[PDB]
RNA sequence: AUGAGGUGGCAAGAAAUGGGCUACAUUUUCUACCCCAGAAAAUUUAGC
């Protein structure tokens, strides 16, 4: 569109509820694949969109596993690995980046991610009964 | 003092609605 | 799902049925698979068959 | 068969196609490099395939499109080359060349090219006893009292090699917080895995997880293992060693600390020590593994 | 390609996270594709220039096939229409078509 | 008819073509991109028809452009993490408990996941209002649950099917530990 | 079923090793490469 | 009656060869340890 642009756009509506929000110390994200080109593809979209929202995120690789099987005819299975570790995020900021990345998951790729839930002690735990 | 933030909602939709909010119509292509 | 000792009542408080339903119980409280209602069924029916018996 | 317009079109297309792929990616379009065309080709359309051939590629088109179509004549019809109707006027004025230079000079590590590189370079076929007698003069100029110029065109014939003892990889040496020097190396035998760390200076103290060697090691087998190492460089009693092996069985682990020993003690020593520990078969990997 | 070529030079035409270590239900995934098959070559026939490309993205199934411009267009937009309406009600999901025509089938070389 | 990418400009808006994970359209994606090994003195097969580079989960919908506008505009959804808890040092000092849960993201018609269910609980005992005999107590109830390197105690909750339900009664099994550890029985005597 | 339960207690790829390689040796099994 | 029942019986013996399962030790066995202790008592067939 070079003349012809949408006047105004309707932003969607982000209500600020009176609930107090989760905190999560981790958040730790097992992307497994197939392929290790896919897996650096959506290493490097994750760490980015991490930083264009603020987010400390660091990156590993765990090992890759193989199961191979035979019928001889002998077939194999590749499973490699990624780890991205996001820490000090708020309940709404991890969130939104994980409906983000999850909508923009690749084929063959399936994720596993741990949240690491900040809590206090109960009040039934402060001090002993009498 | 750990002051905790409040939790913003938002409709089930809203971030496709924004995501689509970012990106215009196609003008060398026919309807979608 | 934790706590369905309450289901006993109606057995023995003290025979060998006592037992075999507590550990029944204990069982059925370890089960993720299973609503509240198939448990609660389940011990029925062994309310029933040991009642014919 | 491709004619010049297809490459010249396959030219501009590429060249728009850089363009394009510059806007996609973000980077400037005039500073966009063919490095910068195979990271972001990777990136937009990854691919696991190993052969690295198979993986999707954007080239600029010559290097891709291969060409042989050397015309030997013009419109009239005149050969180009004097030698022409010879059928072999590249290998033959190649041949008259060196005999002009052989003649000029009766007046006053490495390897010959193989045959078909010579096909390649000259683009033309030839049969193995012209290459002989191509290489017979080549020789023969190598023998007779060659010039700079001559040597330089000799050395347009001769290919390189190398060798396999630069291969080696000697650590770095490293310093602990006390000030003491070391060098730290990996060995594995079968299942075992060794990570050793050996002082420049010591008085022989061998520590294997924390446990003196004649005590980690009841077998004398294992022990002598462990002095192999040393007592082929005689340095026994002149190193400190601490040493930490997981997996596999006593045989095993021992061999794998040989060979992590060895690997750091490698920084200590004389490069001809090097050599000849690996000529004695110490810094070397055993891949003699359990079978299926 | 010989089938040793999967992953050195052929590619892999269904692509889902069932046979990954920990997930499940791969089976299912492979009678899917199976029926999917067999149904595409059916409702498109003498069409698919190429084997389909049957990728998933959560509930979505995307078949990309390749086919040619031998059949009317508005042949093949019924035959979409009916094929992803048929589809997502037979595996309760999204599915949808992506076909590419193309004007004849692209030899790679001769055997 | 001819393709579309000779008609789109070379400062087009790319996120534009392709707003969301599309497949490969050699049609229009304006790139002379080949994909395959070429045959003896051939070249890698043209993009029209080719089905490898089809067969690619591709990014074109994600570019560096595409990926900085969506964040650009996804900004407005989150909020900040409280600016007092610089480190772990002061995190697991105002809040201990450390609740672990896990989100298994498959393909296919079902999300269930039957792993989804474990919860896992993790709290330092030098946070515990305990005396002596209350640690004490404690430990040697836990077992293997309490590392003694780290003082953490890690309570693993499968039994109920939901999420939910497995966190209450790891926090119920929490208290109840708690409670139990800080009771002296007629037993307790005879140590 | 249950009943037969209750009385006890009161005392990978699902096709044929042929189909699946045809499938896996034409690339229609995801991941199933050969060695 | 190729259906449903009842009354009795039936539960083998001998080789020559083919195959298979067990124990078979002093460089062994039992205890402690995981290796410096104390007590016991001819044809063939494959394989590198
Ligand atoms: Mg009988």
């Amino acid at each position: 569109l070079h003349v012809d642009v949408p006047k105004d756009l309707t932003k969607p509506v982000v209500t600020i509820s009176d609930e107090p929000d989760i905190l999560y110390k981790r958040l730790s994200v097992l992307v497994k694949g197939h392929d290790k080109a896919v897996l650096d593809s959506y290493e490097y979209f994750a760490v980015l969109a991490a930083k264009e929202l603020g987010i400390s995120i660091k990156v590993h690789e765990p090992p890759r596993k193989i199961e191979r099987f035979t019928l001889r005819v002998q077939y194999e299975m590749r499973t490699l690995y990624r780890c991205l570790e996001l820490e000090h995020l708020t309940g709404s900021t991890a969130d939104v980046y994980l409906e983000y990345i999850q909508r923009n998951l690749p084929e063959g790729v399936a994720m596993e991610v741990t949240k690491t839930q900040l809590e206090q002690l109960p009040e039934h735990i402060k001090e002993p009964i009498w | 003092e750990v002051v905790i933030p409040k939790k913003k909602t938002w409709d089930k939709v809203a971030v496709l609605q924004a995501l689509a909010s970012t990106v215009n119509r196609d003008t060398t292509a026919v309807p979608y | 799902h934790i706590f369905l000792e309450k289901h006993l009542e109606s057995f023995p408080k003290q025979g060998p049925i006592r037992h075999f339903m507590e550990l029944v119980t204990c069982g059925l409280s370890k089960n993720p698979y299973l609503s509240v209602k198939q448990k609660v069924e389940h011990i029925e029916w062994f309310r029933n068959y040991f009642n014919e018996k | 068969t491709y004619t010049e317009d297809f490459i010249k079109k396959q030219i501009e297309e590429f060249n728009i196609g850089k363009r394009h792929l510059a806007n996609m990616m973000g980077e400037d379009p005039e500073t966009f490099t063919q490095e910068d065309i195979d990271r972001a080709i990777a990136y937009l359309f990854p691919s696991g395939l190993f052969e690295k051939r198979a993986r999707p590629v954007m080239k600029h088109p010559e290097q891709i499109f291969p060409r042989q179509r050397a015309i030997q004549w013009g419109e009239d019809g005149r050969p180009f080359h004097y030698l022409f109707y010879t059928g072999k006027q590249s290998y033959y004025s190649l041949m008259h060349d060196v005999y002009g230079m052989l003649l000029n000079l009766e007046k006053h590590g490495s390897r010959w090219l193989i045959k078909e590189e010579l096909e390649e370079m000259l683009v033309e076929k030839l049969s193995d006893l012209d290459y002989m007698q191509f290489i017979r003069l080549l020789e023969k100029l190598l023998t007779s009292q060659c010039g700079a110029a001559e040597e330089e065109f000799v050395q347009r014939f001769r290919r390189s090699v190398t060798l396999e003892s630069k291969k080696q990889l000697i650590e770095p040496v490293q310093y602990d917080e006390q000030g003491m020097a070391f060098s730290k190396s990996e060995g594995k035998r079968k299942t075992a895995k060794a990570e050793a760390i050996v002082y420049k200076h010591g008085s022989g103290r061998i520590k294997v997880n924390g446990i003196d060697y004649q005590l980690y090691f009841p077998i004398t087998q294992d022990r002598e293992q462990l002095m192999f190492p040393f007592h082929f460089v005689d340095r026994l009693g002149k190193h400190d060693v601490t040493c930490t092996v997981s997996g596999g069985g006593r045989s095993a682990q021992a061999g794998a600390i040989r060979l992590a020993m060895a690997k750091a003690l490698c920084s200590f020593v004389t490069e001809d020590e090097v050599e000849w520990m690996r000529q004695a078969g110490l810094l070397t990997t055993d891949p003699r593994v359990r079978e299926r | 390609h010989a089938p040793h070529y999967i992953a050195h030079r052929k590619g892999w035409l269904s692509l889902h996270t069932g046979n990954l270590d920990g997930e499940d239900h791969a089976a299912e995934r492979t009678v899917e594709d199976v029926f999917l098959r067999k149904f595409m070559w059916g409702t498109f026939p003498g069409c698919l220039a190429d084997q389909l490309v049957l990728k998933r993205r959560g509930n979505q199934l995307e078949i990309c096939a390749v086919v040619l411009r031998q059949l009317s267009p508005h042949k093949y937009y019924f035959l979409v229409g009916y094929s992803e309406t048929l589809l997502s009600y037979f595996y309760k999901c999204p599915v949808r078509l992506h076909l590419q025509t193309v004007p004849s089938k692209v030899v790679y070389k001769y055997l | 008819l001819p393709p579309r990418t000779e008609k789109m400009a070379v400062d087009q808006d790319w996120p534009s073509v392709y707003p969301v994970a599309a497949p490969f359209k050699p049609s229009a994606v304006p790139l002379p991109v080949r994909m395959g090994y070429p045959v003896k003195k051939g070249v890698p097969m043209a993009k029209e028809g080719n089905l490898e580079l089809l067969k690619i989960p591709n990014f074109l919908h994600l570019t560096p452009v595409a990926i900085k506008k969506h964040c650009e505009a996804l900004k407005d959804f989150c909020t900040e993490w409280p600016a007092a808890l610089d480190s772990d040092e002061k995190c697991e000092k105002h809040f201990p408990i450390e609740i672990d849960s896990t989100d298994y993201v498959s393909s296919g018609p079902s999300v269930r996941n039957p792993r989804a269910r474990v919860v896992v609980l993790r709290v330092k005992l030098s946070s515990l209002n305990l005396d002596d005999h209350a640690k004490k107590k404690l430990i040697k109830l836990v077992g293997e649950r309490y590392c003694k390197t780290t003082d953490v105690l890690t309570i693993k909750t499968d039994r109920c099917p939901l999420r939910r339900q497995n966190y209450d009664y790891a926090v119920y099994l929490l208290t109840v530990l708690y409670h139990e550890s800080w009771n002296t029985e007629e037993w307790e005597k005879s140590k | 079923a249950d009943e037969r339960l209750r009385i006890n207690s009161l005392r990978r790829w699902r096709l044929s090793r042929i189909v699946f390689r045809h499938l896996a040796d034409h690339g229609q099994l995801s991941g199933i490469q050969r060695a």
